[PDB]
């Protein structure tokens, strides 16, 4: 159904498994084929098992430049969440190249801002896994606005909490 | 016992007062000296007894039965409360076991298909607190909202919520004084506050604007935007208009907003928006004047009426699956925990009254 | 209404002047069930906190509590001054007597009255007036109503440099 | 050179004034070899720090990351300006074409150019421009190029009072 409770659950688990899965199949075989691994792949190796708990997994990007609003993946090209190294809390995310070639968005831009934002606002590390093609070129200046956030936020929290660049 | 004259503004600015039915009053003016100003005939019981200021004042926390159940209930009260605004509230610390639970799986049928069979939120508040236990206040006051103590992994936590049993959750001046008053108390003592979201809007009546509803309700808002204490919010179903903002929304500084798939988080009800955005186009067509609005509505529910919007622009960090409530608030403390955040320097501020 | 503005005031450092002829609380069962008892504590609360300067000048009427909310100096009012028309009691003459000479008045049913009415004449004209709270310091001084301009501008000259701080706390959780 | 002049000025409480028009950064492989991304992130660290006022004026180009480097709002500027002549894009028009019509132009090898060189010419007089950056607010106005003195005037009037700080710590890790 959809008008019932457990219609809605089966609904959600739906797009669970959409937003796992956001980029194409073909994708993630190109991705594997230059001995790369995919952004939440990565995620499983650092985070101890169990502990990832994913934020905005439903995010989407709100732009309608050169017909970029013909898709509109769930999670907008980046991974993104908190959880435990070792037992201790660490934020991170981890950009979805099979996603627009990872290419930087506005969305995705905030993402990461949010992730910042709770590493700084409960004291933890942040660990950035990177894989881009750089910015998404279809959003103009917006993706430009997106850098300059993150910019800042590097710097207010340099020297205040840990900050790893995994680049690959 | 007996507190009147000026002497009853004390325990009005102590954090909690407890009273002791059929035994103990309060009142600034005794029945004889309004008897004879404004003829009233109003017994001591009837004009500030326990039940009285328990469930019409708003000024009473609680009624016990008799004195040795009142100061039981101070003891439970100082047990989730730290010695001083320096220390974390007093904590036995246990790993709780995160694994899917026959009692977490009963969250994920516990909201009934009718979005207007009600559902007690009780329920889902003793089922992501340990041992399932609740220490309510002001039970009698207010019913349409909860307000209490419980523990999360040993750690003391304070409980917001709107009842779907009492005015269908809606807000309205004493619910949003009386929670008002209550996450003020959490964050001045360094608890955090876990709050339940189901409110279709605010209680529609000419006395709540003439009684200051403006104002009071108010209270809450700021409540929560001056809370620097973890705040973790759990949208259980409706969330309409400013209630929606007013019930620790992220924009107020909400460090995690859950929504259930049940959620339904939008500016207002169906009916009331599509006869805005559709006036001119169902003014057209006067046959079938209804089931074209109908229609209308129908769209506008199935497309808007849930939480993927606001999951979408980030209002909620995510949608989860009700049994997996449990695991996030359960998660979500232990790295809020260690939250710091400050509001800008002041003397004090300027809550409206 | 008073509540709030004193503590905007106070939010931005401006003084606050109080002038007290206050008899007491309005009477009703309406302010009881409305919750008066946490609502008027708002105004105590806004004195008790404030750290501005604070000046009180009781001209006529302040009785039991309501003596105590306006700005008296027991919250931490600076200066408080009081006129020879003020009448600074726990209580009205009347309902005093009826409690003290409750036993005295007892005494012949006839006569009832004009014993206590004697009573109540007496009591206010030896406890109806500023003196017994003046002589505890209560009130600074007991002034000229004439003499009140004087007393504000050359108390506010001193005051302007009063330096207080409450207990250290993210904030109050002030009465709702 | 700029990243420590930023910091200097902050140091001594200088207000700081950008006049921007850039297109990018020197292509080379000795500027990639020599740690430009080390050593060009000190200027976005020397912005991002600083707590003194600070204005922006965007006289013409302003393209991809140097764009958010020459002290953009993104980075803590306070106030932004640009003129009708400012080009404020996340890269150049012929870059962008080839990116966002790549499949488009791709079509027809006969007519490859004049193709995207009038898309090129469309981007340009389209996006090439500070409007789009205006409409998000990124830029606090589009003024007349003989209106900037009257703005910086009036900007640094209100800024001087400008009191901001960043998290506590011992001091940052600005890239060396
Ligand atoms: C800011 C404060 C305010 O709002 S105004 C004060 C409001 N309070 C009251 O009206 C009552 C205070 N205390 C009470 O005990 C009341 O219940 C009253 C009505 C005064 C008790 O009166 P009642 O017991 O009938 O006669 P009595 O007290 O009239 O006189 C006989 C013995 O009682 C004693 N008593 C004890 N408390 C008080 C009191 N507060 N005021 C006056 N007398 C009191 C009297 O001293 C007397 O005993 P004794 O002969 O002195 O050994
Ligand atoms: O409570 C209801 O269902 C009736 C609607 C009236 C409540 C008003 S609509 C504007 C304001 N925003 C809200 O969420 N509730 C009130
Ligand atoms: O206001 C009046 O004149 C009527 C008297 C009743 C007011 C009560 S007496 C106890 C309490 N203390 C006060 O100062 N006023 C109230
Ligand atoms: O400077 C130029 O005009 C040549 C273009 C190359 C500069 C690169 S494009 C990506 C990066 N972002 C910028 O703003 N400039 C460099």
């Amino acid at each position: 159904d959809i008008h019932t409770t457990a219609g809605k659950l089966a609904d959600l688990r739906r797009r669970i498994e959409e937003a796992t899965h956001a980029g194409s199949a073909r994708a993630v075989e190109k991705q594997h084929a230059k001995g790369k691994l995919t952004a939440r792949e990565r995620i499983d190796l650092l985070l101890d098992e169990g502990s990832f708990v994913e934020l905005d997994e439903f995010a989407r990007h709100r732009s309608t430049n050169f017909g970029l609003d013909a898709n509109r993946p769930y999670g907008d090209g980046v991974v993104t969440g908190y959880g435990t190294v070792d037992g201790r809390p660490v934020a991170v995310f981890s950009q979805d190249f099979t996603v627009f070639g990872g290419a930087l968005g506005e969305v995705y831009g905030q993402k990461i801002v949010k992730v910042m934002d709770f590493a700084l606002k409960t004291g933890c590390p942040v660990v950035g896994i990177n894989d881009s093609g750089g910015a998404r070129i279809q959003e103009g200046v917006a993706s430009l606005g997106a850098y300059g956030e993150i910019f800042r936020r590097n710097t207010h929290a340099s020297g205040v909490i840990p900050q790893i660049s995994l680049v690959v | 016992g007996p507190c009147a004259g000026g002497a009853v503004y004390s325990p009005a600015i102590t954090d909690f007062t407890v009273m002791v039915d059929q035994t103990s009053h309060m009142f600034i003016t005794g029945p004889d000296v309004i008897k004879t100003v404004t003829g009233e005939d109003v017994g001591f019981e009837e004009l500030g007894g326990a039940r009285t200021h328990n469930s019409t004042s708003g000024v009473a926390h609680h009624m016990a039965g008799d004195e040795k159940d009142a100061v039981e209930y101070v003891k439970q009260l100082l047990s989730y409360l730290p010695s001083n605004n320096l220390s974390e509230p007093p904590a036995f610390p246990e790993e709780a076991d995160l694994a899917v639970t026959d009692e977490d799986a009963e969250l994920d049928t516990i909201v009934p298909d009718s979005a207007n069979q009600p559902y007690d939120m009780h329920s889902v508040i003793e089922h992501v607190l340990d041992d399932a236990e609740f220490f309510e206040t002001q039970p009698l006051f207010a019913p349409n909202i909860l307000t209490g103590f419980g523990r999360v992994e040993g750690r003391p936590v304070g409980i917001v919520a709107n009842q779907p049993m009492q005015f269908a959750g809606c807000l309205d001046i004493t619910a949003s004084e009386k929670a008002a008053r209550f996450v003020r108390t959490c964050d001045a003592f360094n608890v955090p506050v876990l709050t339940f979201v189901d409110v279709p809007g605010f209680l529609p009546g000419v006395d709540q604007e003439h009684d200051g509803i403006i104002r009071r309700g108010a209270k809450l808002i700021f409540a929560y935007a001056e809370a620097t204490v973890p705040l973790i919010t759990v949208i259980t179903r409706k969330a309409f208009g400013g209630a929606y903002d007013v019930m620790g929304s992220k924009h107020l500084g909400a460090d995690l907003n859950l929504a259930w798939p049940t959620a339904q988080i939008a500016v207002m009800g169906a009916q009331g928006a599509v006869n805005i955005l559709h006036r001119r186009t169902i003014a057209d067509a006067g046959d079938d004047a209804e089931a074209t609005r109908a229609r209308l509505i129908q769209e506008y529910e199935d497309a808007l009426l849930n939480p993927y919007t606001a999951a979408e622009r980030g209002y909620v960090d995510a949608v989860i699956m009700p049994s997996d409530t449990r695991r996030h608030i359960v998660r979500g403390l232990r790295q809020l925990r260690t939250k710091r955040e400050s509001l800008p320097p002041k003397k004090h501020g300027n809550i409206p009254l």
